[PDB]
RNA sequence: AAGCUCGUAUCAGUUUUAUGAGGUAAAGCGAAUGAUUAGAGGUUCCGGGGUCGAAAUGACCUUGACCUAUUCUCAAACUUUAAAUAUGUAAGAAGUCCUUGUUACUUAAUUGAACGUGGACAUUUGAAUGAAGAGCUUUUAGUGGGCCAUUUUUGGUAAGC
RNA sequence: GAGAACAGAAAUCUCCAGUAGAACAAAAGGGUAAAAGCCCCCUUGAUUUUGAUUUUCAGUGUGAAUACAAACCAUGAAAGU
RNA sequence: GGUUGCGGCCAUAUCUACCAGAAAGCACCGUUUCCCGUCCGAUCAACUGUAGUUAAGCUGGUAAGAGCCUGACCGAGUAGUGUAGUGGGUGACCAUACGCGAAACUCAGGUGCUGCAAUCU
């Protein structure tokens, strides 16, 4: 039936692959504490393209997670800039999804020209609950099969939920 | 579709033996416990398992021998109020209890309760159960807390103090147990005290109920129904110790059944097995009607 | 590489690839 | 040039098994040694301490001494016109009891237990073995099974 | 060569019984690695294209790839499996059982360990066959270019290599 | 494999599959999955005293290695190492 | 018989897709003052056992299931091989005598057992 197979909001990941290292990466780490009230971690390139302009460990990228009532307003915030307004090929097979937008001062931050202006990637991380079988230590186990997410629930429940619309697939 | 694994990785793939499968038992722990110096050639050497289940303390003594391991004794938590307690069964202080329980248990089983009394006056200090002079050269015993992560303060360590002060000779140190001192390496006898006895939350009744009505009701329920005030809290666990310190005999259970009608119910209970000439005929039935046009 | 896998607008790329002072 | 290492020409000698790699089971280190037990030696390719030399696989000999983790043996090796006894220091991972004693003795305490319940009545309990002794005179009937005749086959490429 | 200590044995280029170890012969590739011929079915938001098209995450053919099930053939430095012949150990008195002495070792513990005291069990005392005696010590001559035959096998076309 | 702005065959993030098809200084061969792999914390047992044993072997040496003994140590809660 | 803790043997115990599961137990499950760790009480820490649910985990069954295990005069006394001849053949190689003896293949059957301790309609 359905007694508490209720899909919940894990992750919301937050993600700026700025190409290079040094002052404008240290702005980009200063975007995100205040969105998130929280500190970010900062992600080393594994390996040289040369042609990207990067070298092994130059640490280009900074991204963070949030979880609970501040991660799914934030959503909410970023979807009223999104209009609630997602294509279906956004969506991932397994039911997670994300987008991306530019210019994050059209949200919080009003302009503060040291920082810049900067675009971003949200991406969600979407389950059902009972999830930590497949993340404790003891006893470690994967979940049922008629228990996991799908394509059709997650579009479905993001069609009940914040009413929204997908578009033309 | 994408979830087929094919035939031949099928039939090269190792298993790991059981206890992996299951997730339950870490075999490069056994390997440093179970061992014995092979000089000495059969004395056993015994583990004091610990494991935490929601809502319940499980604590043994045990051997290990080729057709299996077998346990001098067990002390599980469920039976604390048999020595007066109710509630918290699973609190760093329950540990404690439970650890006494199973110390005490042991030696009186054993023959050797009347020596190696342990420790009465406690006081939250650091110290092992000394051999005693020219006596038997008391129990040793060694923790086993499976899986378990290592932690400051973890409540699998009230346990370790629950057997040292009941009198088992465990070796350890100090530098876990919950106050000791990080940026400088003491330890606070007092605070110490405080988590042997309930302070954690003893205390905690204080701000909440003061601060919060509604969830000092939801939880801690069962304390107002029992009429338990925070102060008397500490009472019920030193009278609980002198219960154990009187009686660690292991009354069991008497089961208001029988082993013959429990097996009787499950069995009937239970779904069987459908046997050879059962499946030849439903294959066969399958193929009349499915296969035969329908 | 696709066939037409950047492909831009003429009013589009102009602010798009400049690359100079 | 030529070449010859502590470990040569080992390559299939040391593979472990198939299916079989990771870790051992507790059982080997739960048995117990005592000294005068006839042990054979099996290398175990997972434990690099404490090996026995390609030489000595497949061995067998008596213990002589036992230490913390380890056990002493003596193998008698023909080197030349003679033996010689060496020792080897053995973890217990390359050991195991060789149950021919383990049947030897089983056979022992039987052959003692017949000897003494035969003497009970005094009648010659007579101990020794017998090798297959040539089979015994007989009468074979053709009751429902009447002599089937056979012969030869003739020939055809069966392709 | 000189002998020496003893007199049917603590033996044996041997078989049997019991129990180990091995990766060669063989075999396998619709089993890992590697090689290898052929069609068959799918699959391109994705290869090269052409045809229909202004393009389309539009259609048709083509080539290629990729995947699926098949098919033909191989390995000294591949392998699931796995011979015969060769090979380790045991088949008793230096044994087995019973009782209880010693220790600074070890055990929670007279528990264990090791060595003993004392007692019990003989020619069927622990498979086969043989045993021309068995065991032990010195000291010193010659020798340190080899060759051939069956079988296994390496380089080379081969050779009386 | 499936998704996320610039981002594309390749940058960063997330999920699913994953018996090792990777890594382990170097040649090859063994061995390794709550590790022998990757990351983090503490240290110096890469120490002292001389023996015993294995390999090449004359049962010499050298090299390398193994198992104890007697101290002082490091680590871990601990068994251990 | 069910369940839990500790196991032995390490797939008859794994994998793929479905279906069922009383009671208890296990579990998911609620909270962040304290010990404690995190980019994030997700993991780990602590407290309650109170607010709920067997949906999942787990157990069992189901499949002319993959795999896996066992057996067989199924293949085969074949392949291979120890020993012998003044045996055959120019040779490559091959029969013969006394012996030992595979794998693939085919068919049939099977899909965890079990020790210690506690608890369960
Ligand atoms: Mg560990
Ligand atoms: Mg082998
Ligand atoms: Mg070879
Ligand atoms: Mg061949
Ligand atoms: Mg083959
Ligand atoms: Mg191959
Ligand atoms: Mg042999
Ligand atoms: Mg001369
Ligand atoms: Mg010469
Ligand atoms: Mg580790
Ligand atoms: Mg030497
Ligand atoms: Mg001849």
């Amino acid at each position: 039936q359905n007694p508490m197979r209720d899909l919940k909001i894990e992750k919301l990941v937050l993600n700026i692959s700025v190409g290079e290292s040094g002052d404008r990466l240290t702005r980009a780490s200063k975007v995100l504490e205040q969105l998130s009230g929280q500190t970010p971690v900062q992600s080393k390139a594994r390996y040289t393209v040369r042609t990207f302009g990067i070298r092994r460990n130059e640490k280009i990228a900074v991204h963070v997670t949030v979880r609970g009532p501040k991660a799914e307003e934030i959503l909410e915030r970023g979807l009223k800039v999104k209009e609630y307004q997602l294509r279906d090929r956004n969506f991932s097979a397994t039911g997670n999804f994300g987008f991306g937008i530019d210019e994050h001062i059209d949200l919080g931050i009003k302009y503060d020209p040291s920082i810049g202006i900067f675009g971003m990637d949200f991406y969600v991380v979407m389950n059902r609950p009972g999830a930590r079988v497949t993340r404790r230590k003891r006893c470690k186990g994967t979940v049922g099969n008629s228990h996991k997410t799908t394509k059709e629930d997650t579009v479905s429940w993001f069609k009940q939920k914040y009413d929204a619309d997908v578009l033309d697939k | 579709q994408k979830d087929a694994k094919s035939s031949a990785y099928s039939s090269r793939f190792q298993t790991p033996f059981r206890r992996r499968r299951e997730g339950k038992t870490d075999y490069y722990q056994r390997k440093r416990l179970v061992t014995q110096h092979k000089a000495k050639y059969n004395t056993p050497k015994y583990r004091l398992v610990v494991r935490f289940t929601n809502k319940d303390i499980i604590c043994q003594i045990i051997s290990s021998t080729i057709t299996g391991d077998v346990v001098l004794a067990a002390a599980y938590s469920h039976e604390l109020p048999r020595y007066g307690i109710t509630h918290g069964l699973t609190n760093w202080a329950a540990a404690y209890a439970t650890g006494l329980l199973i110390a005490r248990r042991t030696l009186q089983k054993l023959g050797l309760d009347e020596t190696y009394k342990g420790v009465e006056e406690v006081e939250g200090e650091y110290e092992l159960t000394e051999a005693v002079e020219d006596g038997p050269r008391p129990f040793k015993v060694f923790l086993d807390i499976g899986l378990q992560r290592t932690t400051t303060g973890a409540r699998v360590f009230g346990a370790l103090k629950g057997a040292s002060d009941g009198g088992l000779y465990v070796p350890h140190s100090e530098n876990r147990f919950p106050g000791w001192d990080f940026e400088t390496e003491e330890i606070d006898p007092e605070l110490l005290r405080s988590y042997i006895f309930g302070g954690h939350v003893s205390q905690y009744m204080e701000e909440l109920a003061d601060d919060d009505e509604e969830r000092f009701s939801e939880l801690f329920k069962g304390y107002l129904a029992d009429d338990i005030d925070a102060d008397s809290l500490e009472d019920i666990y030193t009278s609980a110790h002198e219960a154990i310190r009187a009686d660690p005999a292991f009354k069991p259970t008497e089961k208001k059944f029988t082993k013959e009608q429990y097996a009787a119910e499950s069995k009937k209970y239970r779904q069987t097995k459908l046997s050879k000439e059962e499946r030849a005929a439903r294959v066969a039935a399958k193929i009349a009607a499915l296969a035969g046009q329908q | 590489a696709r066939k037409n896998r950047p492909r831009p607008s003429g009013n589009e790329g102009a602010i798009r690839d400049k690359t100079a002072g | 040039g030529k070449s010859h290492g502590y470990r040569s020409r080992t390559r299939y000698m040391f593979q472990r098994d198939f299916r079989k790699h990771g870790a051992v089971h507790l059982s080997t280190y739960l048995k117990v040694y005592k000294v005068g037990d006839i042990v054979d030696i099996k290398a175990n390719g997972s434990i690099q301490k404490g090996m026995p030399h390609k030489f000595y696989q497949g061995k067998t000999g008596v213990v002589y001494n036992v230490t913390k983790s380890s056990v002493g043996v003596i193998i008698n090796k023909m080197v030349g016109n003679r033996y010689l006894e060496k020792r080897l220091n053995l973890r217990v991972e390359h050991i195991k009891h060789s149950k021919c004693r383990q049947e030897f003795l089983e056979r022992v305490k039987a052959n003692a237990a017949k000897r003494a319940e035969a003497k009970a009545q005094g009648v010659a309990v007579q101990l020794k073995r017998q090798p297959a002794q040539p089979r015994e005179s007989r009468i074979v009937s053709t009751e429902g099974n009447v002599p089937q005749t056979l012969a030869p086959v003739p020939y055809e490429t069966f392709i």
